[PDB]
């Protein structure tokens, strides 16, 4: 496929134009009716909203400016918006609008009613290998796309993968995403998904995303992650030992792929070798995978979330609701000028 | 079993991201 190579070069050109001249201020708060909280965090939350003029539903991420500054997450938050407004791929949640007011930053994303892979995985227990492979292929293509733009994702986990109406994956949460050529050092991610080099503070590159994919595939197929414990420190100890045990039901091909992704030695890890992503795409475990058909979304999904209207929130957990405050005074104006 | 140990553990719910 010289196809992929020319798709990616054209993709980079579109990305670079938007990266260099980002869109800003494309809606305002009173154009949306807020319906229900879909998730929370230490400096913000995500709400289901309805856009009054179209009637469309969106997921609106609301960030408290003062809290973002206090917790020293300015660069990460600016990274998120700048990257989101510039990318475009079948398996990435789309940013539809963004704006800010006196108190908050807002990113209005497409709403994916099927809920997080997390909920479905815990409920079902584990996914069959073809089911896990279907999702894994989507992540492979998405990381190929992101890494080609010099982006590192850094927060792969089932909680950040939404299942759409066609049963396909939509990756959300670009809060730790960064455009970087060369090494970076920020200790971020989720404990169970951190690569050894992050934990050991040595500097790391995009190979950490491929390690995380190994953890994700293991967790989808097993129903539990390869390294778990009640405290992060004990999890880290297991991760850096790199000893992995596999369930009895894992196929030989799956175990071999995972030995190569969950390789503690950076320089031997699939995705990070001479042939790059092709080592993964060409692996026996993916022999049945039609990569083009996946990209084109022509493969029949193994699972479709039950759907009862746009606006249905049954696939999401209940959260405690709270006011959206907008101060009469502008907060942190200079810090977020480019947002 | 490993599964039973996981399910009895404190980390079966949605996992918070960290930065540090």
């Amino acid at each position: 496929h010289h196809h992929v190579k020319e798709f990616l070069a054209k993709a980079k050109e579109d990305f670079l134009k938007k990266w260099e001249t980002p869109s800003q201020n494309t809606a305002q708060l009173d154009q949306f009716d807020r319906i229900k909280t879909l998730g929370t965090g230490s400096f913000g939350r995500v709400m289901l909203v309805k856009h009054k003029e179209s009637g469309n539903h969106y997921a609106m991420k609301i960030l408290d400016k003062q809290k973002v500054v206090k917790l020293k997450q300015i660069e990460h938050t600016l990274n998120e918006k700048r990257i989101l407004q510039a990318v475009n791929f079948p398996f990435l949640v789309k940013l539809e609008f963004s704006f800010k007011d006196n108190s908050n930053l807002y990113m209005v994303m497409e709403y994916v009613a099927g809920g997080e892979m997390f909920s479905h995985l815990r409920r079902i227990g584990r996914f069959s290998e073809p089911h896990a492979r279907f999702y894994a292929a989507q992540i492979v293509l998405t990381f190929e796309y992101l890494h080609s733009l010099d982006l590192i994702y850094r927060d792969l986990k089932p909680e950040n993968l939404l299942i759409d109406q066609q049963g396909y994956i939509q990756v959300t949460d670009f809060g730790f995403a960064k455009r970087v050529k060369g090494r970076t050092w920020t200790l971020c991610g989720t404990p169970e998904y951190l690569a050894p080099e992050i934990i050991l503070s040595k500097g790391y590159n995009k190979a950490v995303d491929w390690w995380a994919l190994g953890v994700l595939i293991y967790e989808m197929a097993a129903g539990y992650p390869p390294f778990f414990a009640d405290q992060p420190i004990q999890i880290y100890e297991k991760i850096v030992s790199g000893k992995v045990r596999f369930p009895s039901h894992f196929s030989s091909d799956l175990k071999d792929l995972l030995r190569n992704l969950l390789q503690v030695d950076l320089t031997k890890r699939f995705g990070n070798l001479k042939n790059g992503v092709n080592d993964i795409k060409n692996h026996k475990w993916f022999a049945t995978t039609d990569w083009i058909a996946i990209y084109q979304r022509k493969v029949e999904a193994p699972f479709i979330p039950k759907f009862k209207g746009p606006g249905d929130t049954s696939n999401f957990d209940d959260y405690e609701e709270e006011e959206i405050r907008v101060s009469i005074n502008e907060k942190c104006g200079k810090e977020f000028t480019e947002f | 079993t490993t599964y039973a140990d996981f399910i009895a553990s404190g980390r079966t719910g949605r996992r918070a991201s960290i930065h540090d």
